[PDB]
RNA sequence: CCCGCAGAAGAAGCACCGGCUAACUCCGUGCCAGCAGCCGCGGUAAUACGGAGGGUGCAAGCGUUAAUCGGAAUUACUGGGCGUAAAGCGCACGCAGGCGGUUUGUUAAGUCAGAUGUGAAAUCCCCGGGCUCAACCUGGGAACUGCAUCUGAUACUGGCAA
RNA sequence: UAGCUAGUAGGUGGGGUAACGGCUCACCUAGGCGACGAUCCCUAGCUGGUCUGAGAGGAUGACCAGCCACACUGGAACUGA
């Protein structure tokens, strides 16, 4: 406040970050893989969430919640990475993409399919 | 583009009559009307603000037969017209080609107005128009081709325009299938039912 | 001429020696649609004995409003403890573009058209007291005209 | 070298051609002076179909400017008593 | 008439030259508050003539160094 | 140190309003007498003196309706640290045209309704609702 | 673009359905498997998980992700604060800087008022014209909130004055 | 990122440029820029506009159009209005 004080020092503008180091306004980005493992979440949750250690293309590396029932990933294959925190295990920012290259559709699922990559029957 | 489904189950979701399934028959009661929206019929709605005024743009869309990209357009002209931003709604949803059309009795159910329109029949002005989205201005004179003209989906439904209200704002010849488009529709004239205010509520936020 | 509606209905908990006993309050607003507006809050027990008992304090705690053919005179601030809130007369079109709570006491009173914006906190309670505060400090210029001891068309013209 | 020439604006297969003044070198739809009317090929006997402003070709003309092929074409369209 | 940007001198220690500070009172775009702003010149001069602390009259000319394409029309209340 | 007088003018109108009193003195001027006649002319001031010939005192009598003060709300605005000029059409109608802006004219200070007829603008000295 | 020819013929998905937010039950599973934009659902009667029927909203598109503004008066000039919620330097003196009591001059810098040229064309907004209609195209006008100079007004701001 | 700058700042004279000018040599003079941000560092083609917003602004400058800059990297001149 006070108008002179604020020409001599202007309104700095409070820069929200973006909460996805994807980078680049990317929609998705690719991931070479490593360690596909399972994490105990935070405190009113209580499961084995899959997850895993992705590396991806423009060097960073970050950890990708695996969505659905049943999986195909194991150590390395190359995955799709989409944005969306969870909101369970602490840290875990990213989803992985089913269908999309090597991250087949989970088996068997008839509502919502668009999420998940299956198709009709 | 069209609805294309079971249309007499929307006239239950809602309640009031849409003219959906009118045709040579007068009316209906032959559908359990009002109150079996679905299988839980039984239910009573509470109804939110959100719900009254998306209800009401529900039942316009459905009674002209538009989709909400469609519909969306032509509450945007309506904004950038002088006057109340209400009556210019309507206004350009009875100005149609395919409701012109059902209002002449060229048709008894709109369904068969919009196809009628669609299949070369419709001339208007000498020029054949097959989009039913036609914006029909005032002092026009629309008619049937001489193909399309006296055959079996038109005299009989000729005859229920004698049952109808017959709006004020245009004339029909009822001899050779000849129609007169006068001037524009007014509020007062048509409708004396369906809310405008509720509609122009929910697409202003 | 009645015109009656709820606002909100909130729950609240009082807490004793035993578990907890949970009372409801209701807040209704009236009016006639010609310058008449009132609010009540109420609470009890039950929902339904809530807004039955909301409805009476109303009835009785109206407030005379002037206003133009169906609108507001000039624009208005309205501040009541956090809610500052505002609104503007407008024209003869358009409708009554306001938030919740903050619309119930409009459509009711009279006025068909209006602009509307509930700056700071937007508490169901407040901003109809806001509104209210607003609307009776608002003034015609056939007040304003005997209050200068001048004349209606020179004041205005 | 000052140029009398049509632009060509409008639509696919439905062109529009703003008659204009401007340089050689620059380009089709470039800078120009100012523009001189218009042409359309696809009117029919109907109420408007070309312009062209008179006294503006006189001026640039007059000074030193060439008048392209349909532009010449135009010049007799109008004509002086005819 | 010709151009004629008053302003009031700072310095000569130049030889037939002088730097003149024009002052402008014009506003900020965006708060309103109207700012005391500098527009600082170079200006020739036949001679040494002017010194320090005066208002002067200056115009637009031909460039005569690199910097310093302004001329001395006159003083106008010479210093103290 | 009493770095605006016209402010100081408009608090002693404000807060003798609020206090319910008749009097209310201060230190006079050009610009303060030229205020003063302007509220008198309109109607929210009954009379006002400037008394003392060596050392000026300006003192108002204000105006009460009803047991309510007439003096809604009062408002300096083109203040000492933030000046506002404005242009004939850009004059703000306070209330919308029932409540006044005095402005400091070309031609005298005056009203913002006075402005319109004139064909000019100016320094927009005070709002009155 | 027009005419005829044959004949229901060739031509519908995909989100969601605990609240915010329009829309419900039944099985399967039992803090497991899983969902999620926030709050949160699952511990053997789940409207939140998976499937099933029904419904809702969109529909040749629909969702998901990212991106910008918006809502955010959550950088506040219009339009926020600073006793206790984040926020008064531990307290003085003081240079640049900001601001300045009051009267009479002049003054044309702010200021305002007018005038002139410029503010490329498209884009935007208003009314027309043309593609069967609309996107799209296009005619005219306003608009281009400005900018520079020129001539005034001289209350208020500033200079030099008394 | 607090002091930078030696053809650096200004003169007189010669040269050079289509043209004025440290454009460039020759003395002469020790100034010029800087808290109304020089220097240094990072990032960036700019504008008409576009998107958003009630507006003030905020973001942006794909496509259509004006200007600049570049043409394997670094450099130079020649021919020509
Ligand atoms: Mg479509
Ligand atoms: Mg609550
Ligand atoms: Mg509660
Ligand atoms: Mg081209
Ligand atoms: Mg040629
Ligand atoms: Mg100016
Ligand atoms: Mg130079
Ligand atoms: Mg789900
Ligand atoms: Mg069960
Ligand atoms: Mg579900
Ligand atoms: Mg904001
Ligand atoms: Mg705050
Ligand atoms: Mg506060
Ligand atoms: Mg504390
Ligand atoms: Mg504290
Ligand atoms: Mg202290
Ligand atoms: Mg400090
Ligand atoms: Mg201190
Ligand atoms: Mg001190
Ligand atoms: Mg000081
Ligand atoms: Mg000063
Ligand atoms: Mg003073
Ligand atoms: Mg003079
Ligand atoms: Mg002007
Ligand atoms: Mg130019
Ligand atoms: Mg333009
Ligand atoms: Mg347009
Ligand atoms: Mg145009
Ligand atoms: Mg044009
Ligand atoms: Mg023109
Ligand atoms: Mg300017
Ligand atoms: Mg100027
Ligand atoms: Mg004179
Ligand atoms: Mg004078
Ligand atoms: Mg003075
Ligand atoms: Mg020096
Ligand atoms: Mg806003
Ligand atoms: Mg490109
Ligand atoms: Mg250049
Ligand atoms: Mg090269
Ligand atoms: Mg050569």
């Amino acid at each position: 406040a006070t108008v002179n004080q604020l020409v001599r020092k202007p309104r700095a503008r409070k820069v929200a970050k973006s909460n996805v180091p994807a980078l680049e306004a990317c929609p998705q980005k690719r991931g070479v893989c490593t360690r596909v493992y399972t994490t105990t979440p935070k405190k009113p949750n209580s499961a084995l969430r899959k997850v895993c250690r992705v590396r991806l293309t423009n060097g960073f590396e970050v950890t990708s919640y695996i969505g659905g029932e049943g999986h195909n990933l194991q150590e390395h294959s190359v995955i799709l990475i989409r944005g969306g925190r969870v909101k369970d295990l602490p840290g875990v920012r990213y989803h992985t993409v089913r269908g999309a290259l090597d991250c087949s559709g989970v088996k068997d699922r008839k509502q919502a399919r668009s999420k998940y990559g299956v198709k009709r029957p | 583009a069209r609805y294309l489904g079971p249309k007499l189950k929307l006239s239950r979701r809602e309640g009031t009559d849409l003219f959906l399934k009118s045709g040579v028959r007068a009316i209906d009661t032959k559908c359990k009307i009002e109150q079996a929206p679905g299988q839980h019929g039984a239910r009573k709605p509470r109804l939110s603000d959100y719900g009254v005024q998306l209800r009401e743009k529900q039942k316009v869309r459905r009674i002209y037969g538009v989709l909400e990209r469609q519909f969306r357009n032509y509450y945007k002209e309506a904004a950038r017209l002088k006057g109340n931003t209400g009556e210019n709604l309507l206004a350009l949803l009875e100005g149609r080609l395919d409701n012109v059309v059902y209002r002449m009795g060229f048709g008894a159910t709109r369904a068969e107005a919009r196809q009628l329109v669609s299949h070369k029949a419709i001339m208007v002005n000498g020029r054949v128009v097959n989009i039913a989205s036609y914006q029909v201005s005032p002092n026009d004179v629309v008619s049937i081709r001489e193909k399309a003209k006296k055959q079996s989906r038109v005299k009989a439904a000729l005859e229920l325009a004698e049952q109808r209200e017959k709006p004020t704002w245009l004339e029909v010849d009822a001899g050779k299938m000849e129609g007169t488009f006068k001037r524009k529709p007014e509020r007062s004239d048509l409708s004396a039912d369906i809310n405008e205010h509720l509609i122009v509520e929910l697409y202003s936020k | 001429e009645l015109q009656e509606k709820l606002i909100a209905v909130n729950r609240v908990s009082k807490t004793v020696k035993g578990g907890r006993i949970f009372s409801f309050t209701a807040l209704t607003v009236v009016g006639d649609g010609n310058g008449r507006v009132g609010f009540g809050y109420g609470k009890a027990r039950e929902v339904p004995a809530a807004i039955q008992k909301a409805m009476e304090k109303a009835r009785r705690n109206m407030i005379n409003v002037a206003l133009n053919n169906g609108t507001l005179q000039h624009p208005v601030k309205g501040v009541h403890t956090g809610s500052r809130v505002f609104m503007q007369p407008a024209s003869e079109g358009t409708g009554i573009i306001a938030g919740g709570a903050m619309r119930a006491v409009l459509e009711v009173a009279g006025v068909h058209n209006v602009l509307a914006k509930a700056y700071g906190s937007t508490n169901p309670i407040n901003v109809v007291r806001a509104t209210i505060d607003g609307l009776e400090n608002m003034n015609s210029p056939e007040m304003v005209a005997a209050k200068r001891g001048k004349s209606v068309e020179e004041i205005l013209g | 070298m000052v140029t009398i020439r049509l632009a060509r604006h409008g639509a696919k297969k439905r062109p529009f051609y703003q008659v204009v003044v401007a340089d050689s070198r620059n380009a089709r739809n470039g800078r120009f002076i100012e523009r001189v009317g218009f042409f359309n090929p696809i009117a029919s006997e109907k109420e408007e179909g070309t312009r062209l402003d008179l006294d503006r070709i006189a001026h640039w003309v007059g000074q030193g400017a060439t008048i392209s092929d349909r532009v010449a074409a135009l010049i007799k369209e109008v004509n002086k008593a005819a | 008439k010709i151009r004629t940007l008053q302003g009031r001198v700072v310095s000569d220690k130049m030889e037939k030259s002088i730097v003149v500070a024009i002052e402008r009172f014009v506003k900020h775009p965006i708060y309103g508050k109207f700012i005391k702003r500098t527009t600082k010149l170079h200006v020739h001069d036949e001679n040494n003539e002017c010194g320090i602390g005066d208002v002067v009259e200056i115009r637009e000319c031909r460039p005569l160094s690199k910097t310093k394409s302004w001329t001395l029309v006159r003083v106008v209340e010479k210093a103290v | 140190s009493m770095q605006d007088p016209i402010a100081d003018m408009l608090t002693r109108i404000r807060n003798g309003q609020a206090a319910n009193k008749a009097a209310v003195t201060m230190p006079s001027s050009k610009l303060k007498v030229a205020i003063a006649n302007v509220l008198k002319e309109e109607g929210f001031i009954e009379d006002f003196k400037v008394e003392g010939d060596t050392k000026p005192e300006l003192e108002l009598t204000l105006k009460y309706f009803q047991g309510k003060a007439v003096v809604e709300s009062i408002q300096r605005v083109s203040r000492p640290g933030l000046r506002i000029y404005k242009r004939k059409d850009e004059l703000p109608k306070v209330m919308a045209g029932l409540g006044i802006a005095v402005v400091s004219t070309s031609k005298g200070v005056m009203t913002d309704r006075a402005a319109r007829q004139a064909g000019l603008g100016g320094e927009i000295i005070c709002y009155v609702a």
